[PDB]
RNA sequence: UUACAGACUUAAGCAGUGGAGCAUGUUAUUUAAUUCGAUAAUCCACGACUAACCUUACCAUAUUUUGAAUAUUAUAAUAAUU
RNA sequence: AAACUCCAUAUAUAUAAUUUUAAUUAUAUAUAAUUUUAUAUUAUUUAUUAAUAUAAAGAAAGGAAUUAAGACAAUCAUAAUGAUCCUUAUAAUAUGGGUAAUAGACGUGCUAUAAUAAAAUGAUAAUAAAAUUAUAUAAAAUAUAUUUAAUUAUAUUUAAUUAAUAAUAUAAAACAUUUUAAUUUUUAAUAUAUUUUUUUAUUAUAUAUUAAUAUGAAUUAUAAUCUGAAAUUCGAUUAUAUGAAA
């Protein structure tokens, strides 16, 4: 049930930065050394400066590098505090500001698109998927760095009073009991919802012989009514919700608790 | 062996405590508890110590007629010093204030006699 | 000033010598209170 | 084993012709093994991964528009700096012409 | 300017040190003579030659600069450089081996029950 | 396991619509890589850290099909494969006895010229 | 102990010089095999810090340089 | 300063081991080097996932000098741009 | 923290055209226990109770990981940051040597000091598990040591397999037979037997000896082999000889 389902627990896939299986063992050490490799320099090409006065600091996660048969995709989360032009104005679609220009050459750019020199180093297609997350508090790797990169004439000296303080009202203290029971309570509706179903399309009968070996209900919509992708999707994933953090103070160690 | 082994305890017990300081003997127990294991690193103690005297005053130059030694153990420094100084070394006064139990002077008579510095003159 | 936990720092000056160990010491060292650990 | 030895001699020898196989019948060491071991230099020097690799100094002329900085780099001349205001820079290194 | 070995060789793309260009050195002369040091090998121990030649084959072995020998090569730590509890499944140290594989950088290394 | 399973049922839906007649996925036994790790203590305490690898392994039979379609099931479920899967695929060709046009090493060359050389060849001299 | 069939452990020398003129040959092979040729030539066998002039003989053909330059000093207690 | 309980440990019981040769680590000593590994008095400085070369960190001799990096400024050889 | 969770175990379903065969298996999913009930006895806070035994049901009996603080240790040759010092040298390369030296001492192992225990032999081949093999695992056969053969070691050759397929690899102890110094407790020559692989009788079968043998395998001589370009300092194996301590 959990276990069983794509929207209720974590592949063990998503527990390896290297998703790969190659039955050449030295094939299989190259890619993994490659991608340690460029996930250096890509944490290398985060920092932009437009003048001196000027630099854009992106956080970039830790790459996911899913190799398939055919393919080579590196997925990142990344985050990008937007400073240079903050306003409520459209000046920003007249112009490419320096994190879409960075953005666009992992793979938009026709002649020196980043992903067409990695498929020669890996000798394979190569994709390159940057997800923006709009909150530092989202990914336990992105708020690392940004504490230990940019706050840390907050902790230089102390962690300042104001800084901690912040670092505790980033969240509203969700009742963890209540939310964790309103989740058991939906997933109970929809298990009785499917049973239900199926007892009445069983009782109103939807060869005896055939009705000893067959296993076959009847009709996909009778089973499945009022299941649909508007009330079950949303209400059965997990991890939904921020209820603990934990942040030390040079190496900064930040603990997410996502139920 | 195990009775004066926790008597030489004892006393090591004491002397942990941070800077703590070493004391006279109390018991006879305690003299033959301190000969054998507290005389080995006060003979050494003192035989570097003597050693670095004959050497930095001048060996010809380093010949007490007339020698002191007090502590708490057998003449522990007269011990050293017969052998540092050879066994044809005779000087005229050697005395040696033992600061503990009177026992200790019996043990220093014994360990003393097997010096041939100090052997009645005929 | 040494004992506290500010004068694990300080350097005292002390001279280091090495002296075998007689026939006695070794036996007077031999059982659980001589030669066992206490810690 | 009752078989003689002539007539499974002539069996192993035509035999090794048909399959390209090396009759020696004495026994001679030929070296025939070295001929036959595989090459493992490829595999050899592999070992520290793909030498060409993109490097950050490739990105200046890759993506002239943009402008990267390296904070690696920069951190260790800004070092370099302060030593040299301390007074503690590094010594002028001797020329070979000299 | 002045190349440290006598013939230039490009650099490995991650972690460097004295050490590991040293073996990184022999690694790729190792395979540009392979196959000459594969076959004086073969002259050399190939009874039906005769002594003569076979001799001259063990003297060009002897002859050959140290970077060209197999038994050279020795297996590093390609993170940091040590030599020494090297795990040739991930071409690290032990130290390195369980940093990386509670990071999740290994790719399907999990903790023992 | 979890997407080794979810392709390994992909392909069947995949090669009944090419109607090939397919078996499985029969698991195989899984294959369980070890390394310890000794620790910083090393003293007879909590000073090993165990790890472990599983390779989970299955198998997938094709029967009674033509070579075309064999390939062309191949190329689509390669064309869409998972992360973290890999395939290896034996095919079996039956084939007549006696066949139209049918179905030198580096070392040995280089060996001829050495022996050529004159290092070599003044010593072949007879 | 190498083996016979493989033959003497040949290293370049410059015995021609030693033959015709008299010259010590000073050599840090100490893995060399002292072949039946150089019996009566005149060696300086590197031991790692200096090189220590030898004469072989007869009875030292078959054995290697090195066997008569010892590398290590006696060893002595400070007793 | 009192009392209580529980510890960890203790000894008890059982089954192995305690000297010899060799293997291996340490110490001391030696050595051109025997790479490195310990000093506030009980005891006690231990790296077996492989030291012939390599490893290597030590010794002797010889040899190299912007060296493996990044940047600056020149010079060229080369390809594009213009 | 515990619960929970996973592993193990029992069971169910699914998968395998049961020649990749181990279906007595493989691995996905699910279930099960932190067991349950009656009865008698002894205690109790005596009740809707614990400790006990008795009976009944059950395959059910074992583990794993897990909080944050506080006080303290390590150079991590297992990663850093600064300061500090070297910059023709405290950086770099090559050849050789050393890390393997040897008075004493200590730790940890190995093999032994013989009969509730060592050595041989056991082919329609007694009986495992877990691993490994593209920087390979190497079958059978033949040749030599070497003898009918086997065994062991190496060479020649390189079958199959890059693997639930072929190979490393016929597990070993066990068990049976034979043998075994000390041991005159033996062996041999005659005779003898209703113990016959054996009994008995008479003769010889050494003395030495608190002791080291047909126990033990250190040390050492000689010859050959394996890896490697190279085995001298300083590697591994085999044969003949040597046979220390205990
Ligand atoms: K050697
Ligand atoms: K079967
Ligand atoms: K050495
Ligand atoms: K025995
Ligand atoms: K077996
Ligand atoms: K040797
Ligand atoms: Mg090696
Ligand atoms: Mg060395
Ligand atoms: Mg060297
Ligand atoms: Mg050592
Ligand atoms: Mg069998
Ligand atoms: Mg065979
Ligand atoms: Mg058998
Ligand atoms: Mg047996
Ligand atoms: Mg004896
Ligand atoms: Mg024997």
């Amino acid at each position: 049930g959990n276990i069983n389902n794509k929207l209720q627990h974590l592949n063990n896939m998503n527990n390896w930065n290297t998703q790969i299986y190659n039955y050449n063992k030295n094939m299989e050490i190259m890619n993994t050394m490659n991608d340690k490799l460029i996930n250096k320099l890509l944490y290398k090409m985060m920092t932009l400066k437009l003048n001196n006065m000027n630099i854009n600091k992106i956080i970039m996660s830790k790459t996911i590098n899913q190799h398939s048969l055919n393919k080579l995709n590196i997925k990142f989360y990344y985050y990008n505090n937007d400073i240079n032009n903050n306003n409520n104005n459209n000046n920003n679609n007249y112009y490419m500001n320096m994190m879409n220009k960075l953005m666009n050459i992992m793979n938009n750019n026709m002649n020196n698109n980043l992903c067409n020199i990695l498929s020669y180093y890996y000798k394979k297609k190569v994709t390159i998927e940057p997800i923006k997350l709009s909150y530092i508090y989202l990914n336990s790797d992105i708020f690392s760095k940004y504490i230990s990169l940019n706050d840390m004439d907050k902790y230089n000296n102390g962690i300042l009073t104001n800084y901690q303080r912040m670092l505790n009202n980033i969240m509203p203290k969700l009742n963890d009991h209540n939310i964790s029971m309103n989740y058991i309570n939906n997933i109970n509706n929809i298990n009785n919802n499917k049973y239900n179903n199926m007892i009445n399309l069983l009782n109103n009968n939807n060869n005896n012989y055939n009705n000893n070996n067959n296993n076959y209900i009847g009709n996909i919509n009778n089973i499945y009514n009022n299941m649909t992708i508007d009330n079950i999707p949303m209400d059965i994933l997990m991890y939904k919700y921020l209820v603990g953090w934990s942040i030390k103070f040079y190496n900064i160690k930040v603990k997410l608790n996502f139920i | 062996p195990n009775n004066l082994r926790r008597v030489a305890t004892n006393y090591y017990k004491e002397i942990q405590e941070p800077n703590s300081l070493h004391r006279p003997c109390r018991t006879k127990m305690e003299v033959d508890a301190h000969i054998a294991s507290i005389f080995l690193q006060n003979y050494g103690s003192i035989f570097q110590s003597l050693k670095e005297l004959q050497k930095r005053v001048g060996p010809d130059n380093f010949k007490p007629q007339r020698i002191l030694d007090v502590g708490y153990g057998p003449a522990t420094g007269i011990v050293a010093l017969n052998d540092i100084l050879g066994p044809n070394y005779r000087p005229d006064l050697k005395d040696a204030v033992i600061l503990g139990n009177a026992e200790m002077q019996e043990r220093a008579k014994i360990i003393l006699s097997r010096q041939l510095n100090e052997v009645v003159d005929t | 000033f040494y004992t506290h936990k500010e004068g694990k720092d300080l350097k005292f000056c002390n001279f280091q010598k090495s002296i075998k160990r007689p026939k006695f010491s070794i036996e007077l060292k031999k059982g659980k209170l001589l030669a066992t650990s206490w810690d | 084993m009752n078989v003689p030895k002539a007539r499974l001699l002539k069996v192993a020898e035509l035999s090794a012709k048909i399959f390209d196989q090396n009759f020696n019948p004495s026994g001679i060491r030929t070296g025939s093994k070295i001929l036959n071991e595989r090459l493992k230099g490829p595999s050899v020097a592999s070992y520290y991964g793909n030498p060409d690799i993109l490097k950050f100094r490739h990105l200046k002329t890759l993506y002239p528009d943009i402008e990267f900085v390296d904070l690696e780099e920069q951190y260790r001349l800004s070092m370099v700096e302060a030593k040299k205001r301390r007074g503690k820079g590094a010594p002028k290194k001797m020329k070979k012409d000299a | 300017g002045n190349f440290r070995f006598p013939i230039k060789t490009k650099l490995p793309p991650g972690f460097i040190n004295a050490r590991i260009l040293r073996d990184n050195f022999k690694r790729q002369q190792f395979k540009e003579n392979e196959i000459l040091v594969k076959s004086l090998k073969f002259i050399a121990r190939n009874m039906n030659l005769p002594t003569k030649l076979r001799l001259e084959a063990q003297l060009k072995l002897n002859a050959l600069p140290n970077y060209m020998r197999s038994t050279q090569i020795k297996n590093r730590c390609v993170d940091s450089g040590h030599a020494r509890f090297v795990l040739s499944d991930f071409r690290l140290c032990r130290y390195q081996f369980r940093e990386n594989a509670l990071k999740g950088n290994l790719p399907g290394v999990k903790k023992g029950i | 396991n979890e997407n080794l399973d979810f392709y390994s049922d992909f392909i069947l839906r995949t090669g009944y619509y090419l109607g090939i007649p397919l078996t499985g996925p029969k698991p195989l036994p899984t294959r369980r890589e070890r390394w310890t790790v000794i620790k910083s203590p090393f003293v007879h305490a909590k000073s090993k850290e165990n790890f472990e690898r599983h390779t989970h392994k299955r198998l997938i039979r094709a029967w009674d099909t033509n070579p075309e379609v064999l390939q062309m099931l191949i190329a689509y479920i390669t064309k869409h494969s998972m992360a973290g899967v890999g395939m290896k695929c034996n095919f079996f060709q039956r084939s007549e006895i006696s066949l139209d046009l049918g179905s030198t090493s580096a070392v040995g060359q280089k060996v001829l010229e050495l022996l050529d050389s004159p290092d070599f060849k003044k010593h072949l001299e007879k | 102990s190498r083996s016979v069939w493989k033959g003497p452990n040949i290293v370049p020398l410059p015995i021609r010089e030693a033959m015709t003129k008299g010259t010590p040959i000073r050599t840090n092979a100490r893995a060399a095999t002292i072949l039946p040729q150089f019996v009566g030539l005149k060696f300086q066998i590197h031991n790692g810090k200096e090189y220590v002039p030898i004469e072989i003989s007869e009875d030292m053909v078959g054995h290697k340089l090195g066997e008569f330059a010892p590398t290590r000093k006696r060893f002595s207690y400070t007793q």
